[PDB]
């Protein structure tokens, strides 16, 4: 088949394909010896219209898609560079419609060692001449996927435990003097439980906390923002990590305002005002002009606990 | 009567419905509610009664209500206002603006009334940066507070960026002290030149003029170095450069020279630099 040249791509997959579901994979290089992420490109193009009939939702093709990018990392983990392009790409799609879990299904099918590998230098001012604008790129997006991704998963986490707190103690009025007793004991176990689920709460809203100022505060250029300016035309990425920052940066902030709130930290919800206007991010920018007004009731609130308990707006002293 | 009934309540659709129906009563509950300064109209003795503060809301109380009532508008026109009143602390002055900034980007301002609120707060936080920037060697040295404490002027800036206590003062520290000078106000009262002195000045003291095995040791190497970075290139840019040093002064500064006693030392240099400054300009 190798010697004749329609059959170049397919009879290494059928040959290959069969083996892999080692020695084998080694008959397949010598086979391969006797483009990839071009076919992907065009295997997606061909989803995205699919001729005549496309479904409505759906389905699998792009999951299927997810798990050819995995398959591939995996692959390239042991085209690397190409792989974590088109995870990226991936990702994105799944980033716009909140699939959280098939982002990070694709993201852990990326090596963990995917970015140390791809470098063609040590020295990271000769790397940078060396690295394509391609592949920087791809290496600070996959970066600040992992920090949104991060911070969902803590968010979560710090969520689930806030809707956790323990109950109080159960009254029996008229209680006998054996109920009287038991309900003593468990008042007071009750008010050991407490403390621990605010100790575990404060350590799991710091940790929190930390994850969505990495993503609000993105080192080198903000969230979504490319460093490297040379790279060729792709209005198709471009476009979507402007809209990526559209789309989860005023809900980032929106969840932050609210964990700041539910753990009774006013002064610093107000903090979030200089954060947002900030010339030195922007990030006023990424949000709708209601957002915006969303935001200003939201501080107002957190204003309002702040006087009750006897401070001015801002929480400084009277 | 009827007016301090429909406050004492959560009825402000009351007093709404008062004042549909009414000759003069607008006139009247305005001047009713200033002369009840902290006795009827609060928002705060009032716990419906939310809706009924929100009418109450209706001017004074429009800055609690008013951001309840999602008037982002109004709250930018009063977080400024606080924010040019602020005397007392610093790290309130700029989250007041923030927060002001915050509010007019959020409201529903045309793009030509936004455009000119953002640059009209982009001058509060202009002068603001100034403070802002302070050094930290000099904070503590003067034992100041971080947050707790006031801002500077571009006289306390460039006089900070030069003391002898700001150590480690290189090019960078002595061409952002000639960069403060367009900041001033009342240039010929309070000394431009006397300043672009003081500084050229110590600018040669930090550079120390001494002399290694009988022959002269240039020292100058910052001086120099702002003598190189003074000129962007702009022959290229259509600027007059050619000719656009006189800024410095010569027989003027070896009289500061000798109130430091260092004329000896350096003037053996400083006119030697001062001949391939005449050819460089």
């Amino acid at each position: 088949v190798s010697h004749l040249p329609q059959e170049l791509a397919i009879s290494q997959y059928a040959v290959f394909l069969e083996n892999i579901t080692r020695c084998l994979e080694l008959a397949k290089e010598a086979g391969l010896d006797v483009k990839t992420v071009v076919e992907n490109t065009r295997k997606k193009d061909a989803g995205e219209f699919a001729h005549h009939d496309f479904a409505p939702a759906l389905d699998s093709g792009t999951s299927e898609e997810d798990r050819a990018k995995i398959d591939v990392i995996d692959w390239l983990v042991f085209q690397r560079a190409e792989a974590l392009k088109q995870s990226n790409a991936i990702m994105r799609k799944f980033l716009a419609s909140k699939k959280h879990e098939a982002a990070k299904e694709v993201f852990a099918k990326i090596p963990q060692d995917s970015i140390a590998e791809i470098y063609s230098q040590w020295e990271e001012q000769a790397m940078d001449s060396a690295l394509p604008a391609e592949d920087d790129n791809a290496i600070r997006e996959h970066l600040c996927i992992r920090a949104y991704l991060e911070s969902h998963e803590a968010f979560n986490e710090w969520f689930k435990h806030i809707n956790s707190p323990p109950q109080k103690p159960t009254l029996v009025g008229q209680a006998s003097f054996t109920e009287k007793v038991a309900h003593e004991h468990k008042e007071k176990k009750y008010e050991m439980d407490f403390g621990i689920w605010k100790g575990h709460l404060d350590a799991l809203t710091s940790d929190v906390k930390e994850k969505i100022y990495n993503v609000l505060l993105f080192v080198d250029g903000g969230w979504m923002v490319d460093v490297r300016e040379d790279t060729e035309e792709d209005p198709e990425r471009s476009h979507q990590m402007v809209l990526l920052r559209r789309l989860c940066l005023p809900m980032m902030c929106f969840l932050l305002h609210t964990v700041l709130h539910n753990t009774k930290q006013y002064k610093d919800c107000l903090r979030l005002a200089d954060i947002v206007s900030s010339e030195n991010q922007k990030l006023y920018t990424v949000f709708s002009k209601t957002e915006m007004r969303n935001l200003l009731q939201k501080l107002r609130e957190s204003s309002l606990m702040l006087l009750d308990l006897q401070l001015d707006p801002l929480g400084y002293e009277i | 009567l009827v007016q301090i009934c429909e406050m004492t309540d959560n009825q402000s659709r009351l007093q709404r419905y008062m004042t549909l129906f009414a000759e003069q009563n607008f006139s009247d509950f305005l001047f009713r509610w200033y002369l009840e300064k902290g006795k009827r109209g609060k928002l705060l003795s009032q716990p419906h009664g939310q809706l009924a503060a929100f009418l109450q809301a209706h001017d004074h109380l429009s800055w609690l209500h008013e951001l309840n009532s999602q008037e982002f508008e109004k709250a930018h026109r009063t977080l400024q206002t606080l924010a040019n009143m602020e005397t007392r602390y610093f790290c309130k002055k700029k989250t007041l603006l923030g927060l002001s900034k915050l509010a007019a980007l959020a409201s529903d301002f045309q793009e030509d009334v936004l455009q000119e609120k953002v640059e009209e707060i982009a001058e509060q936080e202009h002068f603001l940066l100034h403070q802002e920037t302070l050094p930290k060697k000099l904070l503590e040295e003067k034992q100041l507070d971080l947050n707790a404490m006031p801002v500077l002027a571009p006289f306390q800036l460039i006089q900070l960026y030069v003391c002898e206590e700001n150590k480690r003062a290189n090019e960078n520290d002595f061409m952002k002290a000639l960069d403060l000078l367009e900041y001033i106000g009342d240039d010929s009262e309070v000394d431009v030149e006397e300043l672009k002195l003081e500084i050229l000045c110590k600018a040669i003291k930090r550079d120390e003029w001494s002399a290694t095995d009988g022959k002269d040791d240039p020292i100058e190497a910052t001086k120099d170095s702002i003598f190189v970075k003074v000129l962007q290139n702009l022959l290229n840019k259509g600027i007059e450069l050619k000719g656009y040093l006189p800024k410095a002064e010569t027989l003027l500064q070896s009289e500061e020279l000798n109130s430091l006693k260092t004329n000896s030392y350096f003037e053996f240099s400083l006119k030697a630099n001062y001949e391939c400054y005449m050819k460089m300009q």
